[PDB]
Order: structure tokens, then C-alpha cells, then sequence
């Protein structure tokens, strides 16, 4: 199960 | 049979890929060469006629040949001798060429130390600084993408420790650098407009032939030329192209003889200033056998003001500015304007944070008596 | 001791189309999930048997979130290119690593999220899961964004929650394959370099997991100065292999022993050359 | 921008014995960037039925990969792996050694 949100750099 | 033989390579142990080499062991004739950790099959193909003479020729070197080699001999009574000293046969050309740079300057005088750093774009764990020169073979010494060394021509290699005998492509040749010092001169003056052109006459009375120019704080030479002495002086004209904001600074020049390659002592610092680097202009006015004193003012915060004369220039008058009437000014005492000063004048402004940069020239002040 | 990790990589190719995004998941070597942007239909495709038993809603949400990660990382490539004042014609790589480590008991001991730009650490999440670590002044900007949004709370919630829970679930669905311990099949080989010297090589083949310790000992004394030690390479069938060689003089080769330690071993093994 | 040259290992899956089928493996690890060409060579000729694992990267962000194909060893048949990368100014050819 992957984390839903990616970070915004 | 007792003593260890000598093992060397011709023309050297560091060979470019594809170039021939010739291993050589010398004790009394029955030699046996081997690689240390991995057997080298190319040795067992060398004709016995050559093995008896200690000649192990490599017609064209490849990566399978690089490695650590030793050689022993002697047999049939007290036979085995101790192995020869290890020869690390290296092949170059595996990776990109590094960048060799001298820090902080490639110009040291004598008996000193300089720091030579070897930079790369590939993360290696090994760098070496082989010192070139003349027919005495170059020596070398071992060290994320930077190596630091501290000491005729230097050049550095890079290698990965998983293959320590496969170095990168050789770096570009770097040459490093106490006679009577030369003279530095510039025409018309040290102040120069952006699109203007400048030139630097450099010569001394000690009989040099070739002159070089170095701006303090820059990697390599900026120009190079030649001349002729007969018993006295010589001279070379440097040529700097269209100048810019980056040309201002301190300059020095050196000279050398016809054949020898040891240079002179540093010349005296020549200050090159660039004008027109500020938008706020300046103003040259006059306050009044007349005891006069002209004034140079501006609106922007100028730390120092300069004063120049058309003619007798190469003599700038730099004064500290002062705050007055919500403007920045500097009074330059002329006293009695004789027939000698009697000139057209201009004044500049300057900030201390930008020392070798000036603003536009003031409008010319016709100052006659 | 186990763990679960998710990796990603975004590589820009100017003049050759949109940047490529790849994402993968492992349990402690084992890739079970793969996403490729250059595939025909980009989806979160399985890579292990114990994960195909999940329903279609699982793959649907996995593919949705992974696509969001792809577009977000492409905007990150453009953003970091703005931070570093780089040309629009240069290819750059953005890597990502998240994961949680489970100790012997089964409770979280460590969790992390990391970002790299062009093979260099860019932004890391500290072990306290409440603070960030920036590598350069350009990474400080992304750090200030993470502090402004307080995403460390959502990150810690995933590492302490979903990550550990689904790790347990993956471990139970794949108990026969993941919680196994295959001991290495060992043998020692002999290779002469020339007369009066030889090469003793200690082999360990077909073992799992990947961690292993190979040591050479001269008369019961470690020899870790003159030993070649290749890094553990995969066999290709889910197993791993490794060897360690030392150079010995001819005749003294019976004084050398290979002490091999592995998890799957009932007890540490000691080997000696037999010819 | 950090670049890392690939490190190559050419090995067989099972212990090599002539006649019996096996898998030729070229494990290329620790390189950056990811653009890389890997070929399996038999007697210098390119093997065409070459497969490879899924592209991933190590802990230090350097990528790794495994190439493989079925083969039957012989006393005379020689195998190697040709890897070309941006870091290499010349393609790297690593021969297969049954003892390594």
C-alpha cells in the first residue's frame, strides 16, 4: 500500500 | 639464483589504451613473469626466444593486461629467488578527463608550496597527480569528486578502486609559474568605458624576450607575446578586447628569456577601473592668481570621488566623500591655477564595495586661468 | 526483523517527451509492485504471488495514487529546475524513498522518507518524524513548504499506521516465501596464480535473505586485510550468492578456514579446503 | 550533478558444468544516471534473447540491474558483458570466468 500523496517540492 | 631481479616497462608503466608496451625482467636468463591475483593468459603466448632475454612485448595494450606484475627466476640448484618488485601496469582512457586547477594561484615565486586540486564530474574514489616534464619519466602519487595535492607540467588521472589499474583520460597539461621586475603601463589611462579597448605595455631593462599578463584572481594567463632585447630593455603590448564590468581589477605582468623557463619578479600592481557602471551621474562644478577649489557631487551614495585631468592622467585623485545638502560631494583644492594645471578635468564616483568600478564621467570642466 | 519500502524515480528527457516516472515496492528484498510511465497502460502491476490476491479496488486506488505521484514529481522536476537556475535542455533525475522498519517483536522502530536530486541527497525526514533536514539552500525552500503545510503529521501517520499494518498483512499472505530462511550451499575452490602461491575461494550460493558474513581465518585468526570480497549478487531466482577469496602461499593452505555466518544456518559454519 | 560509473559482475546462476543448462547473468550495479546499455556477448557476437530484471536503485541512489539469458556452457564457448554508459568514454567488456 503506497502513501496517497506525494510531496510538493 | 639468490638475488631478486629488476622488473620495469618500456617506455613506461602508464600506457594509453592501444599503445604498445614492453615488459622487461632482468637478473640469469630463465625468467618467469606473472600477474599477482589473476593469471594473465597473454604471457604464455610470448615466444621462448624472448622469455629467455627478459622481453615480454605487448604489441597493443588492452584492459585485460593492466594489473600488478612480478617476476622470479633461477632454478636447478638453490633455484627460486625472491620475486621482483611489483610493477603496476596501468592503461588509461577508461573515463572522461578531469579538470586540474591550481589554488589559489598558479604563480608561486620560489621555495614555496602550491595546492593543486583535481576535479571531476564522476564520483571516483581515487585520483593521482602525475608530474610531467622532460625525458626523465613522470612520477606520480595517490590521493567525493575532488582531490587535493600539495607540492614542469602536472596532470591528474581518476580511477575507481574496483579497478585501480584502469585510470581515466589524462587531464589537460598544467604548467606552474625572481629577476628584475618588469614595468606595467596603460594608454590612455586606467579608466575605460565599456565598449572601449585597452592595451598594456609591459617591459623591463633586464633583457627579456617573452612577456605574460596575469590579472590577480584568475585561473590562467590572459595574453602572451615576444620581443627583442639588445643590451637594455624589451617590451610587449598586451591586448584586451571589448572590456566589460568583469575587466576591472589589479594587473601584473612578467617576462622571460629566449630559452630559459624561469620568470621574473612580479611587476607593480596596475589598477584598471571601469566607468559607466552606475546610473546616478556626477557633477563637476567650481565654487568661485586665483585661489580656486572645484567640487564634485552626486545624488547616489558614493564612498569615494576620483579626479582626472585630460593629459596628465595616470594620476587619479581619490578623496573620501561627505554628506551635504542631501547629496554626496568632495571638494578638491586646486589653490592657484597656474599655467601648468590649466586643463580639462573630469570627476568620477565610486562605492567601496565595488572598488574597481566607477560611474559615468562628469561633464568636462574647462579650467583655465 | 522486516521492513517495507517504496521507491520512485523521475527522469526528464527534453525533446524526447514527458519525464518518465517509475515506482516500486519491496518487502525486504522482494519487489511486489511496479509502475512504469512508459508502459502501454500505466498501472500498479503485481510482481509477487502473495499480492495478486488483492481485489480490484486495491489496484484501482494504487494506480490512482501512483499517477498523482507521477504528475506531482514532474512538477517537482520543473520546480527544482527553477531552484537551481538550470537549463531547459538538461536531463535530471529525482529519486524518492519511503519505508518503515519492523523489529523482532513486530513494532515500528524506524521510519523515513527521503528525496534525492541528481544522485545527491536533497530532503530527508528525520527519525523523530516531526522535523526535516535540507541539504542546500534550495532544499530549505521545500523544507519551509513542508513546515508550512505540516505534512510531517501525515507522513508519521503513514509510517506508524498504514505502513506497519500492511507490512503485517503482506507478511501473512506471503509467509511461505518471505519468512523463509534458505541456508547457503557452501564449497571452497582452489586456484593457482603461479608456483608458491594460490587462491582459496569460499563460496556461498542460493541463500535468503541477502545478508551474510564471510570471513577468512589463518590458524583461527581473521584475515580481513588481504581478502577479495565481492558484493552480494542475485542469482536470478530470488536467491543470493557471494564469495570471498584470499591469496595464500603454497603449503600453508590448510591453515586457512572460512567462517560463514547466515541467518538460515542452525549454527555458524566452518569450512576448509578438501581438494 | 553526481555521476557514478557502473560496476559489472558476470556470473552464472548455478555452478558451471559443460552440457548442462544454466543462466548467464550480468549484474550491473552502482551507476548514475540510469541511461545505460547492457549486452550479453557470446564469442563476441551479441546475444539477442537477453532479458533483464526491473530497474531499481540502491540505498545510495545508485541504480542496479540484472541481465540474464539461458545458455549451455562449453570448453570453448566464451561469454562476456558489454556495458556502455555516459561515464565510460569506451564500452566496458567484462569476460565470464567460471571461477568468479
Amino acid at each position: 500500500r503506497i502513501i496517497p500523496r506525494h510531496l510538493q517540492l | 639464483h639468490l638475488p631478486k631481479p629488476t622488473l620495469w616497462a618500456e617506455p613506461g608503466s602508464v600506457i594509453t589504451q592501444g599503445s604498445p608496451v614492453t615488459l622487461r625482467c632482468q637478473g640469469t636468463q630463465e625468467y618467469r613473469l606473472y600477474r599477482e591475483k589473476k593469471t594473465a593468459p597473454w604471457i604464455t603466448r610470448i615466444p621462448q626466444e624472448l622469455v629467455k632475454k627478459g622481453q615480454f612485448p605487448i604489441p597493443s595494450i588492452t584492459w585485460e593486461h593492466a594489473g600488478r606484475y612480478r617476476c622470479y627466476y633461477g632454478s636447478d640448484t638453490a633455484g627460486r629467488s625472491e620475486s621482483s618488485d611489483p610493477l603496476e601496469l596501468v592503461v588509461t582512457g577508461a573515463y572522461i578527463k578531469p579538470t586540474l586547477s591550481a589554488q589559489p594561484s598558479p604563480v608561486v615565486n620560489s621555495g614555496g608550496n602550491v595546492t593543486l586540486q583535481c576535479d571531476s564530474q564522476v564520483a571516483f574514489d581515487g585520483f593521482i597527480l602525475c608530474k610531467e616534464g622532460e625525458d626523465e619519466h613522470p612520477q606520480c602519487l595517490n590521493s567525493s569528486s575532488r582531490a587535493i595535492f600539495s607540492v614542469w607540467w602536472y596532470r591528474c588521472y581518476a580511477y575507481d578502486s574496483n579497478s585501480p589499474y584502469e585510470w581515466s583520460l589524462p587531464s589537460d597539461l598544467l604548467e606552474l609559474l625572481v629577476s628584475k621586475k618588469p614595468s606595467l603601463s596603460v594608454q590612455p589611462g586606467p579608466i575605460v568605458a565599456p565598449e572601449e579597448t585597452l592595451t598594456l605595455q609591459c617591459g623591463s631593462d633586464a633583457g627579456y624576450n617573452r612577456f605574460v599578463l596575469y590579472k590577480d584572481g584568475e585561473r590562467d594567463f590572459l595574453q602572451l607575446a615576444g620581443a627583442q632585447p639588445q643590451a637594455g630593455l624589451s617590451q610587449a603590448n598586451f591586448t584586451l578586447g571589448p572590456v566589460s564590468r568583469s575587466y576591472g581589477g589589479q594587473y601584473r605582468c612578467y617576462g622571460a628569456h629566449n630559452l630559459s623557463s624561469e620568470w621574473s619578479a612580479p611587476s607593480d600592481p596596475l589598477d584598471i577601473l571601469i566607468a559607466g557602471q552606475f546610473y546616478d551621474r556626477v557633477s563637476l562644478s567650481v565654487q568661485p592668481g586665483e585661489n580656486v577649489t572645484l567640487l564634485c557631487q552626486s545624488q547616489g551614495w558614493m564612498q569615494t570621488f576620483l579626479l582626472t585631468k585630460e593629459g596628465a592622467a595616470d594620476d587619479p585623485w581619490r578623496l573620501r566623500s561627505t554628506y551635504q545638502s542631501q547629496k554626496y560631494q568632495a571638494e578638491f583644492p586646486m589653490g592657484p591655477v597656474t599655467s601648468a594645471h590649466a586643463g580639462t578635468y573630469r570627476c568620477y564616483g565610486s562605492q567601496s564595495s565595488k572598488p574597481y568600478l566607477l560611474t559615468h564621467p562628469s561633464d568636462p570642466l574647462e579650467l583655465h586661468h | 526483523s522486516h521492513s517495507m519500502r517504496y521507491f520512485s524515480a523521475a527522469v526528464s528527457r527534453p525533446g524526447r517527451g514527458e519525464p518518465r516516472f517509475i515506482a516500486m515496492g519491496y518487502v525486504d528484498d522482494t519487489q511486489f509492485v511496479r509502475f512504469d510511465s512508459d508502459s502501454a497502460s500505466p498501472r500498479m502491476e503485481p510482481r509477487a504471488p502473495w499480492v495478486e490476491q488483492e481485489g480490484p479496488e486495491y489496484w484501482e486506488e494504487e494506480t490512482r495514487n501512483t499517477k498523482a505521484h507521477a504528475q506531482t514529481d514532474r512538477m517537482n522536476l520543473q520546480t527544482l529546475r527553477g531552484y537551481y537556475n538550470q537549463s531547459e535542455a538538461s536531463s535530471h533525475t529525482l529519486q524518492w524513498m519511503i519505508g518503515c522498519d519492523l523489529g523482532s517483536d513486530g513494532r515500528l522502530i524506524r521510519g523515513y522518507e527521503r528525496y534525492a536530486y541528481d544522485g545527491k541527497d536533497y530532503l530527508a525526514l528525520n527519525e523523530d518524524l516531526r522535523s526535516w533536514t535540507a541539504a542546500d539552500t534550495a532544499a530549505q525552500i521545500s523544507k519551509r513548504k513542508c513546515e508550512a503545510a505540516n505534512v510531517a503529521e501525515q507522513r508519521r501517520a503513514y509510517l506508524e499506521g498504514t505502513c506497519v499494518e500492511w507490512l503485517h498483512r503482506y507478511l501473512e499472505n506471503g509467509k511461505e516465501m518471505l519468512q523463509r530462511a534458505d541456508p547457503p550451499k557452501t564449497h571452497v575452490t582452489h586456484h593457482p596464480v603461479f608456483d608458491y602461491e594460490a587462491t582459496l575461494r569460499c563460496w556461498a550460493l542460493g541463500f535468503y535473505p541477502a545478508e551474510i558474513i564471510l570471513t577468512w581465518q589463518r590458524d583461527g585468526e581473521d584475515q580481513t586485510q588481504d581478502v577479495e570480497l565481492v558484493e552480494t549478487r542475485p542469482a536470478g531466482d530470488g536467491t543470493f550468492q557471494k564469495w570471498a577469496a584470499v591469496v595464500v602461499p603454497s603449503g600453508e593452505e590448510q591453515r586457512y578456514t572460512c567462517h560463514v555466518q547466515h541467518e538460515g544456518l542452525p549454527e555458524p559454519l566452518m569450512l576448509r579446503w578438501k581438494q | 550533478m553526481i555521476q557514478r560509473t557502473p560496476k559489472i559482475q558476470v556470473y552464472s546462476r548455478h555452478p558451471a558444468e559443460n552440457g548442462k543448462s544454466n543462466f548467464l547473468n550480468c549484474y550491473v550495479s552502482g551507476f548514475h544516471p540510469s541511461d545505460i546499455e547492457v549486452d550479453l556477448l557470446k564469442n563476441g557476437e551479441r546475444i539477442e534473447k537477453v532479458e533483464h530484471s526491473d530497474l531499481s536503485f540502491s540505498k545510495d541512489w545508485s541504480f542496479y540491474l540484472l541481465y540474464y539469458t539461458e545458455f549451455t556452457p562449453t570448453e570453448k564457448d566464451e561469454y562476456a558483458c558489454r556495458v556502455n554508459h555516459v561515464t565510460l568514454s569506451q564500452p566496458k567488456i567484462v569476460k565470464w570466468d567460471r571461477d568468479m
